[PDB]
C-alpha cells in the first residue's frame, strides 16, 4: 500500500514536523471540530473551547500517536494494536471521522510547512494517513 | 448552505486576495498527484506520469484557472448554488460520469492550498466556513446523479 | 430518482413479497455485525456483542421492522422523496449525528437482504431498479446536512 | 483489517462457493453495468448486453483472481501485485468501483448461496473484499 518512496516521503517530511507534533495535533484538532462539529460528539467530556487546556493535551497525545506510527510504518497493526482496541472496539469510531481528521492534519502542516509541503510529501502523507486509519477503524484481533 | 453575515463577509474577503491563476493549476495539480485515478480525465492533457510533469503541465495550469473561477462563482451565489452548477452537473454527471466522491475530494485539496497560500491568516474558523462553501460546492455539481 | 413505468411495477410486485417482520430485523443486524460502528448508535438495545444476540435481539427487530416500513413509503413515493423524509432527516441529523455514509451502507445491506431473499427472482435489472430507490432514499434523508 | 477467525471464514465460505466462481463474477459484473452505468466506462469495448461472451469470460478471471486471493490472504499485496499494477497504475480505476463490484459480488452470493451468506461470513467476505480493493487501487510498487 504505502510505496518505499512514500515511506522515506513520510519519515522525512515528520522530521520537519520534530517537535512540534503536538502543536499541529491540538490545531488540527481545532480545525476538526469547527469545520465538522459532529466531531464533537465524541468528545462530550472535553472542554471544546478556545484555547482549551484539553484540547492541547489530548493533541500532544495524538501527535505522539502518529510520530510512533513514523517509526514502525513495516508494522502498523503491531505497533498500533492498542490504538486499535481503543477506537474500533472501545469508541466504536465511525470512518468517516478519521478522513476529517487526516484533511484537517494536513491543512495544518500546509500552514506552518508551506515550502516542505509539496504535491509528492501532500500525497504520501494521505497515504500514510489513511492506512492509520484503516488499522485503527479496524477489528482485526 | 448558508453562512452568517460575519462568516460570508470573511469568505468573501479572504476571495478578493485569492489568485485564481496560481491556486486553481495548484489545487488541479494536487488532485492529479494525490489521486492519480483522477487523471484518467485528462488523458488529453498530456504527459501527468510524474508530479514534476504534472506541476509544469500548461494545460493543467489553465483548466485549474477555469475550475477555480467556477468556485468564484458560487463564492459570489451562495444562496443559488444548485442553479449556478446546473449545467457544469450534467457534463459532470451525464456526460463524464464523474464519481461525486472526486467533487469532495477537489474541494479539500483547494482548502489545502488555501491553507499554504495564505497560511496563519486561514485561521480554524476560516476554514470552517471553507467547509461548508466546498461540500456546497460538491452538493450541487452531484445534483443530477 | 426517475423510474420507467415497467421498473416501478417490477419494484412494487416484488415489494409485494416482502416479508414485513424477517427483512427489516435481518438487514439492520447484519448492518451491526458487518460495520460495527453502527452499534455506538444502539447502545440501548442491549446485547449486540455477538451475531447471535444481534439477530435474535428482539429490539434490533422491531426497530427493523419500521425502517423497512420507511423504505416502503419511499417505493410509493419516489417523486416526492424529499418532503417524504423531511423529519427523519432532521431526527439522524440534528439529534442522532448519524454520518450520510452510513444510510448508504444500510441501503446496500437491505438490497443484500432482498437479494438473499428472493434468490434468482431478483434479477439484476431488478437490483438495478432497487440501487435507484436505495439511492433515492438515501439522498432523501441527508437533505438536512 | 483481517483477522485470524475472518480468515477461517473466508476460506471456509470460498469452499462453498467452489467452482461456481467464475459463474459469480460474470453475475456481479452484469450487476454492476446494470445498477452503475458509471463502470461501463472502464470496458468501451466490451458487449454489456446479458450473455455476453466479453463479460462471461471476463467474470471468470476475476472469479479466478478471488480464488488466487483466498490463498494467500496473508501476502494480498504479493500475490496480487501485478493486478495491482494493472488497475492502479496503467487503468486508473477510481476507488469507489471496487465498492461497487464488492457490493454486487455480495449481492451474487446472497443470491446463489443464502443458507451459507451468514451475518458471520458477511462480515468476513466483505473485510476481505476490501483488503482486496486496497491492494488493487495503491501504487506500491
Ligand atoms: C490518526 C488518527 C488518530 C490518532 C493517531 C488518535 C490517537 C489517539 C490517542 C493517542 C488516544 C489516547 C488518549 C489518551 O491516552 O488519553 C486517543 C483517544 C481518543 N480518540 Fe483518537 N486518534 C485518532 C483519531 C480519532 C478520531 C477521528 C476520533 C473521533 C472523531 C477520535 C476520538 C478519540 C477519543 C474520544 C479518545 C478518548 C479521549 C479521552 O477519553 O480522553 N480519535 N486517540
Ligand atoms: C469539484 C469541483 C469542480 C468544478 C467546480 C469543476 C468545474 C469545471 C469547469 C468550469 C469546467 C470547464 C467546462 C468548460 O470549459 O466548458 C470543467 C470541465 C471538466 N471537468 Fe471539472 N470541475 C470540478 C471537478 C472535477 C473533477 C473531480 C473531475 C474529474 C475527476 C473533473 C473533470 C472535468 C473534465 C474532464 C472536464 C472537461 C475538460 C476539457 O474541457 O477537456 N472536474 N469542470
Ligand atoms: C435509509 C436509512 C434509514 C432509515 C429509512 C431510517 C429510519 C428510521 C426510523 C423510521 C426511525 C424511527 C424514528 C421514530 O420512531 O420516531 C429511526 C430512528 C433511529 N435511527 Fe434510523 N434510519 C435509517 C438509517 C439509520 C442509520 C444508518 C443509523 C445508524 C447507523 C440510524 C440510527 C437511528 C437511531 C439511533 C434511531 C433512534 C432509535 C431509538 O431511539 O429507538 N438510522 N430511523
Ligand atoms: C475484486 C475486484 C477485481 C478483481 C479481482 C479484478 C480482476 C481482474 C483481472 C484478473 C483482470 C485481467 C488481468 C489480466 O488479464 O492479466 C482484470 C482486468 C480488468 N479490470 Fe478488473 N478486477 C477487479 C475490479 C475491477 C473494477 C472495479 C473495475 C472497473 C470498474 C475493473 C476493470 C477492469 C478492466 C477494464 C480490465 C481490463 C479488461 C480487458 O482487458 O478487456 N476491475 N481485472
Ligand atoms: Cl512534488
Ligand atoms: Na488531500
Ligand atoms: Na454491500
Amino acid at each position: 500500500v504505502l510505496s518505499a518512496a512514500d515511506k522515506t516521503n513520510v519519515k522525512a517530511a515528520w522530521s520537519k514536523v520534530g517537535g512540534h507534533a503536538g502543536e499541529y495535533g491540538a490545531e488540527a484538532l481545532e480545525r476538526m471540530f469547527l469545520g465538522f462539529p459532529t466531531t464533537k460528539t465524541y468528545f462530550p467530556h472535553f472542554d471544546l473551547s478556545h484555547g482549551s487546556a484539553q484540547v492541547k493535551a489530548h493533541g500532544k497525545k495524538v501527535g505522539d500517536a502518529l510520530t510512533l506510527a513514523v517509526g514502525h510504518l513495516d508494522d502498523l497493526p503491531g505497533a498500533l494494536s492498542n490504538l486499535s482496541d481503543l477506537h474500533a472496539h472501545k469508541l466504536r469510531v465511525d470512518p468517516v471521522n478519521f478522513k476529517l481528521l487526516s484533511h484537517c492534519l494536513l491543512s495544518t502542516l500546509a500552514v506552518h510547512l508551506p515550502n516542505d509541503f509539496t504535491p509528492a510529501v501532500h500525497a504520501s502523507l494521505d497515504k500514510f494517513l489513511s492506512s492509520v486509519s484503516t488499522v485503527l477503524t479496524s477489528k482485526y484481533r | 448552505v448558508q453562512l452568517s453575515g460575519e462568516e460570508k463577509a470573511a469568505v468573501l474577503a479572504l476571495w478578493d486576495k485569492v489568485n485564481e491563476e496560481e491556486v486553481g493549476g495548484e489545487a488541479l495539480g494536487r488532485l492529479l498527484v494525490v489521486y492519480p485515478w483522477t487523471q484518467r480525465f485528462f488523458d488529453s492533457f498530456g504527459d501527468l506520469s510524474n508530479p514534476g510533469a504534472v506541476m509544469g503541465n500548461p494545460k493543467v495550469k489553465a483548466h485549474g484557472k477555469k475550475v477555480l473561477h467556477s468556485f468564484g462563482e458560487g463564492v459570489h451565489h451562495l444562496d443559488n448554488l444548485k442553479g449556478t452548477f446546473a449545467a457544469l452537473s450534467e457534463l459532470h454527471c451525464d456526460k463524464l460520469h464523474v464519481d461525486p466522491e472526486n467533487f469532495r475530494l477537489l474541494g479539500n485539496v483547494l482548502v489545502v492550498v488555501l491553507a499554504r497560500h495564505f497560511g496563519k491568516d486561514f485561521t480554524p474558523e476560516l476554514q470552517a466556513s471553507y467547509q461548508k462553501v466546498v461540500a456546497g460546492v460538491a452538493n450541487a455539481l452531484a445534483h443530477k446523479y
